[PDB]
């Protein structure tokens, strides 16, 4: 006790001065940038503040700190307040009322003083001018630390801060249209709000009102936006509608568009696994497999070992489904491995194609892919087994024996034999030539590629292609050196 | 250590598992106990040796020998310490790590190598403990470890290659290119073997070349063999060796699976029941296999199945599923039709295929400049 | 001797087809497998830069 | 009313994209006219040669 | 925003809460063999493995007892 | 003066719009005119010349280069040659007239 | 059975997951659609004909019959595709029971010829190829474009 | 060959990109003539559309 107890008041405050310093930099660079022309610089601190988002994400900040360390949650940023000229008095009272609480004692609390925190934005937020920016540069980052940990009935105080946040702003809005980079960050950080809260929605009850008016509110942006902030809240509503929907007759070649330019290097990575998990219900061989595959091979940045995993595991059980799966390879992280360890077994067991055996050893030691519930793409993968494994006699040999082939299938019979063959090769996924003689069913099975057959109507549209995407990979080199360009 | 004692506790993977060769194993296993203090390693081994009746009764003397010579050795340390030298210390420190290696302790070894390495004068000498740490990482079968010591000498070296030093380094790159799979950037390692000789303190010559024999059989291509084994007179003056080795050049040389299948009985118990060759005993008869296939179907496109059939000497039903997975999970030629009851091929793998070559390639770099596309503005 | 390749032919055994063809340009795509691999290395060695200068 | 504080607001804020879009086209003149500079000067330097 | 990997990396943490380092070890026998190695050539190597894992697994010493049989 | 801002601010849009056509008209004549004059200081340089030494560089981009009589002489070189021809020892050619260095042989 | 019906089977795909609630389970007429669908994903008729005698009492299975008769075209359909030729002693399993009822109705609907009890099959691979002038012309079409998208601001 | 004898060079180049960075001691574009070369390599793609047309009419 007198050991902990003497080394108690170092460790607690280790980030403030780091963090005031980020927050200093953060905002007085953003405003001190902007103040002269708002309207000019478009999304220069947009990604320094995504980038200080997923920073922060991973905070080890709040441990033992859940007494009296809360005091600096009272305080705020106090910057020009209740009046625009005369800021010499203020910067003096900067280093004030940070001196005050640093003579001896201060009186803290946590949920005591909690609601009132719209005391300033009902006269003036800051300088009674820039308040929206200022505005939202205030209360925006501190909330989520005061909304940390979820549990614990914070859940109350959870929606005393969705009425206030939705009556200061998100309710409709402070003015008609904002038009400024303030506006192009209120997009995403009212997108990440959202996706916050998203977690207390989906929790216990459910939703008859928010995302439902976030379409009307979607709608209030104009036609003529980026669609950078409209596509991060579809995000959302996708993402709603990912659980339960099961009816495609609208939103799918509904929801198409245009498709403006969008990058953000995350959007891209998961809106593909959305629409992905969205077209791997039909089974898609051909968009959904190689689109899917590149999402994979996409976003490098943040982490690819805790997120990427799961559309992996898609993937790969996706891949299977047409009798040849690639496994892991290039990529070595001790997470996957893990995910797919009970799942390798069986997923190596596909090309083996046993039906009797690996019926029971499924169901046997099966936990999370049965799991996943309502036992859909297992029951389809089951009598998948046999198409696939026919498949592997379409890659097999011409000749069929009654006996041999028929005991290494498992399955005796004339007629099923060449019904299902005759089933493999409707699908037009092969090549086949049915001819009928001494009663033997013979097959051409030429796999052969477009070599030296009609090779410039084999290749014509790959050249296209890749010509167009290797020209606007000419137009990715020619416009950016002109937006380095445009400065000097 | 450089002691036989070292191969002696590398045979406990065979005194081990099967209980055929269990009896000699251990027989010379209890006979070499008794040297170069074995006491340890046998103890932790003792769960795959016999009971403690045999067993507690020459533990109490290694026991208060190992404590005897220890104390001695750090007697010889408190001489040498406190006084005007170098060297000194330093073989007195590199002997009682050597002792530290005998006895089996790791940490001693790795605290005491460690004070020496701080107290080398020259980067020779650092190798050499360098080596030292790789011969007894051979019996702890270690991969980072002992590849760090290595890659942090192999920078700044300007002395250029010794006699035995840089001789035994490139068999110890032969070796830990043996544990990996790599074989193509392996197969100038073996070529230092005019120079090599017979080496008591990690492995024999002629168990060096029985080693390599096998990657140089099989990783190597006819050109190769012709370029480097075939022209040198390296494997003619050890082929006298062993008969067996001749026998299998000569008849995969030959093209001639009729002795080979015949022998390849012994190839195949030979090849298992070894240290640090156990795990890849699956992966070099597939390979073989593979590029004996490849090599026969090389030069042949249209094969009859009686030919076939009196060549390898086997049935037709199990080349008939051999090739059936060599097509999808092998992918070595194109589609085998049986419609003729005969193997007939195209390989269209020349003309426009070597054009094809690229295409991989440039996908990949279709899927990086999509990156380099993603690095922009953001 | 086909296997050694100091010709251009391939044997047969049923059929007893003699076909002989050679590939004149073997500079070709030697040397743009070479430029491709050697701009790989580039490619790579750039993104490595962007990702010190950015992250 | 609710039309000239709501209506030729948003008007006034179509124009500002407008004013965002000749933005565009403000800072792809510029790059280009330095460009247009650069090659000028090069062009004069092989003048002067 | 990366915020929606917080309840995957809890998914993570309930599939260590499961079992404690059973799989690390069990899977590290195996691996420790199988390190330092190429886990590219590993995949081919480890679909042969464990296709020949039921029946067959040798099958080369089975060839000599083939040959006059077949 | 807040509606006029828009029929006011018109004309500018149509003033910045009557530059795209311009500065198109400027970068695609002003190559032509640079590979034009580009070909102009290319001609200048012609096979027939005679043959001199290089003595010494005393400043940057420009040096002394002796004769066949002996006589040495001072000409400025052309900013397209590197510092590869600044070796204090080489065979130098010189133009026969406009006395400048093409290349240089071994 | 509507679903399976129009062939909106789609739907019926990507209606599979609300409908294993967990409510009962027990019952065989709940896993019915979803293995009779799954049997023609196999696109085997002869299970299901095994299996028309399990159904029980129950009066739907008229409506079955309705849907063997609305898929007996897809199916006919399927198997009458003849991508070379085929024998009449396989027909003969295949095809429905001595009413000539397909005989007759895909006569009139495939129009094709009739040989010695025989179906011969047409227009299967004898597709001739173009003259190649137009492709050429095309791709030249396609350089213009891409002296277009590589010069054009220049 | 003149290309892949820039590449080695510019195999080269990114490590005095790690190192410096400061300053050009190179005269060489190295650019400006690739440029030029990619000139010369369009004949093919010109030309092209010449043969298309001698072939069609």
């Amino acid at each position: 006790p007198p050991g902990g107890g003497e080394q108690e008041p170092p460790p607690p405050p280790a980030p403030q001065d780091v963090e005031m310093k980020e927050e200093a930099a953060t905002g007085g660079g953003s405003t001190g940038e902007a103040d002269g022309k708002t309207a000019a610089a478009a999304a220069e601190h947009s990604q320094r503040e995504l980038d200080t988002v997923t920073l922060e994400d991973i905070k080890e900040h709040v441990k033992q700190l859940e007494k009296a360390v809360s005091g600096k949650e009272p305080r705020f940023v106090l910057r020009a307040l209740r009046m625009l000229p005369s800021t010499s008095r203020r910067l003096n009272h900067y280093v004030l009322y940070k001196a005050v609480q640093g003579f001896f004692t201060s009186n803290n609390a946590t949920r005591d003083f909690l609601l009132p925190f719209l005391e300033e934005p009902m006269d003036t937020e800051a300088d009674l001018q820039f308040r929206p920016r200022t505005g939202k540069a205030a209360s925006t980052p501190l909330l989520p630390e005061v909304e940390a940990y979820l549990q614990l009935l914070v859940v109350i105080f959870m929606m005393n801060s969705k009425r206030y946040k939705e009556a200061q702003k998100i309710s409709d809005d402070l003015m008609q249209k904002i038009s400024t980079q303030n506006r192009r960050a209120l997009d995403l950080v009212a997108a990440k709000c959202y996706y916050y809260h998203a977690r207390v929605y989906e929790f216990l009850d459910k939703l008859d009102v928010v995302r439902s008016f976030l379409h009307a509110r979607l709608r209030t942006a104009t036609l003529r936006h980026d669609a950078d902030g409209q596509a991060t809240l579809l995000n959302l509503l996708l993402r709603n509608y990912l659980h339960y929907s099961l009816y495609d007759q609208a939103e799918k070649l509904v929801s198409k568009s245009v498709f403006p330019e969008q990058a953000n290097n995350n959007e891209w990575a998961r809106y593909l696994y959305y629409t992905g998990r969205i077209k791997a219900i039909q089974l898609e061989y051909s968009e959904a497999r190689r689109t899917m595959t590149n999402a994979l091979r996409k976003a490098p940045q943040h982490t690819a070992v805790g997120f990427k995993q799961t559309v992996h595991k898609l993937l790969i059980v996706v891949e299977l489904l047409l009798g040849e799966i690639p496994d892991r390879l290039q990529f070595r992280q001790p997470s996957l491995k893990r995910s797919l360890m009970p799942y390798f077994l069986l997923t190596q067991a596909v090309r083996t194609g046993n039906l009797a055996k690996f019926n029971q050893v499924l169901d046997q030691f099966g936990e999370k892919f049965q799991a996943d519930g309502t036992y859909t793409l297992i029951i389809r993968l089951r009598h998948n087994v046999i198409k696939t494994g026919v498949r592997m006699i379409s890659l097999s040999y011409s000749r069929i024996s009654l006996a041999d082939i028929a005991q290494k299938l498992q399955l005796d019979s004339p007629e099923d034999a060449e019904f299902i063959v005759a089933k493999a090769i409707r699908d037009g996924v092969i090549e086949a030539s049915i001819n009928h003689e001494k009663g033997y069913v013979q097959s051409k099975e030429m796999i052969d590629i477009y070599s030296t057959r009609e090779p410039q109507l084999a290749f014509h549209q790959r050249i296209s292609f890749c010509l167009d995407i290797h020209n606007m990979s000419v137009k990715a080199m020619r416009f950016p050196p002109k937006s380095y360009n445009k400065d000097l | 250590p450089k002691n036989p004692d070292l191969r002696i506790a590398q045979l406990r993977f065979l005194l081990s598992l099967p209980e055929h060769r269990g009896d000699a194993a251990v027989r010379d296993e209890l006979m070499a106990a008794v040297r170069d203090n074995n006491m340890a390693p046998y103890y932790e081994a003792l769960c795959k040796s016999l009971d403690w009746q045999i067993d507690v009764d020459l533990l109490n003397k290694m026991k208060k020998a190992n404590e005897d010579e220890l104390k001695r050795l750090d007697e010889e340390l408190e001489d040498a310490e406190k006084n005007l030298g170098e060297s000194e210390i330093r073989d007195a420190m590199m002997a009682k790590a050597e002792y530290l290696c005998r006895i089996g302790d790791k940490e001693g070894a790795l605290t005491a190598f460690r004070k020496t390495y701080d107290k080398t004068v020259a980067l020779g000498h650092r190798l050499d403990i360098v080596f030292y740490l790789l011969r007894i990482g051979l019996f702890y079968m270690d991969n980072d470890l002992i590849t760090r010591n290595t890659e942090k000498a192999k920078s700044l070296i300007e002395e250029g290659g010794d006699w035995d030093r840089r001789n035994r380094l490139k068999v110890y790159q032969g070796l830990y290119c043996v544990a990996i799979r790599d074989f193509k950037q392996a197969a100038e390692l073996f070529l230092d073997t005019v120079s090599t000789f017979t080496s008591y303190e990690l492995m024999d010559y002629k168990t060096f070349v029985t080693y390599t024999v096998y990657v140089s059989m099989i990783a190597l291509e006819r050109p190769d063999l012709r370029e480097k084994v075939i022209k040198g007179a390296e494997i003619l003056e050890v082929l006298h060796s062993l008969p067996a080795v001749r026998q299998y050049l000569f008849s995969l040389y030959e093209c001639r699976y009729s002795v080979f299948f015949q022998s390849l009985a012994v190839v195949e118990q030979e090849m298992k029941k070894d240290w640090l060759f156990a795990p890849h005993y699956r992966y070099y008869v597939r390979e073989m296999r593979i590029h004996a296939y490849s090599q026969l179907l090389e030069s042949y496109r249209s094969l009859t199945l009686g030919y076939m059939a009196e060549a390898f000497g086997v049935g037709v039903e199990f080349i008939d599923q051999e090739l059936s997975r060599f097509i999808a999970a092998g992918r070595l030629h194109c589609k085998i039709d049986k419609v003729n009851e005969i193997v007939e091929t195209n390989r269209p793998d020349s003309k426009n295929w070597q054009y094809q070559e690229t295409i991989k390639k440039g996908d990949l770099l279709l899927n990086r400049v999509q990156k380099l596309s993603r690095v922009i503005n953001m | 001797m086909i296997l050694d390749k100091k010709f251009h032919g391939i044997l047969d055994q049923g059929e007893g087809v003699l076909i002989i063809f050679d590939e004149p340009p073997v500079d070709k795509t030697y040397e743009a497998a070479l430029e491709t691999i050697q701009n790989m290395s580039k490619v790579v060695d750039s993104l490595y830069n962007k990702a010190k200068k950015l992250t | 009313l609710e039309e000239g504080k709501a209506g030729s607001g948003l008007r006034q804020y179509y124009l500002s994209k407008i004013e965002e879009l000749q933005l565009i086209v403000n800072d792809k003149s510029q790059n280009l006219r330095r460009l247009q500079a650069q090659r000028n000067e090069l062009n004069a330097k092989v003048r002067l040669l | 925003m990366s915020e929606k990997k917080q309840p995957v990396d809890l998914g993570l943490l309930e599939e260590d809460d499961e079992f404690e380092e059973f799989p690390a070890e069990d899977w590290a026998g195996l691996d420790e063999d199988e390190d330092a190695h190429v886990w590219e050539d590993n995949w081919d190597d480890d679909n042969v493995e464990d296709d020949f894992s039921n029946q067959l697994r040798a099958e080369l010493e089975k060839h000599g007892y083939k040959m006059e049989t077949s | 003066d807040l509606y006029s801002r828009y029929k006011k601010l018109q004309q500018e849009l149509e003033f910045l719009e009557v530059q795209e056509e311009y500065i198109k008209d400027e970068q695609k004549n002003l190559k032509k005119e640079f590979l034009h004059a580009q070909e102009e200081v290319k001609r200048i340089q012609s096979i027939p010349l005679v043959i001199g030494q290089f003595l010494e560089a005393v400043d940057q981009n420009t040096a002394i280069v002796g004769s066949t009589t002996g006589s040495n002489y001072y000409v400025r070189i052309l900013s397209t040659i590197d510092r590869e021809l600044l070796k204090p020892n080489a065979s130098v050619a010189l133009h026969k007239h406009s006395n400048a260095l093409v290349d240089v042989l071994p | 059975l509507f679903l399976l019906s129009q062939n909106r089977v789609a739907e019926f795909h990507t209606e599979l997951e609300r409908l294993p609630a967990k409510d009962i389970q027990t019952n065989v007429y709940i896993k019915h659609p979803v293995s009779l669908e799954q049997y023609l994903m196999e696109g085997s008729y002869n299970k299901v004909f095994l299996a028309k005698g399990n159904i029980p009492a129950e009066s739907y299975t008229f409506f079955i019959d309705i849907l063997l008769d609305t898929i007996r075209d897809e199916i006919a359909g399927c198997i009458e595709k003849a991508y070379e030729k085929i024998l009449f002693t396989e027909a003969t399993r295949i095809l429905f029971f001595n009413t000539p009822k397909k005989m007759t109705d895909y006569a009139k609907k495939r129009g094709w010829v009739l040989g010695p009890n025989n179906y011969y099959s047409f227009a299967s691979q004898q597709q001739k190829p173009e003259d190649t002038t137009i492709p050429s012309t095309e791709l030249a079409k396609q350089v213009i474009e891409y002296a277009r998208q590589l010069e054009m601001i220049v | 060959n003149y290309n892949k004898a820039v590449e080695e060079e510019d195999k080269m180049t990114p490590e005095q990109l790690a190192i410096k960075n400061v300053g050009k001691q190179d005269p060489k574009r190295h650019l400006e003539e690739h440029v030029d070369v990619l000139m010369t390599s369009n004949i093919v793609q010109c030309l092209a559309a010449m043969l298309d047309t001698v072939v069609f009419k």
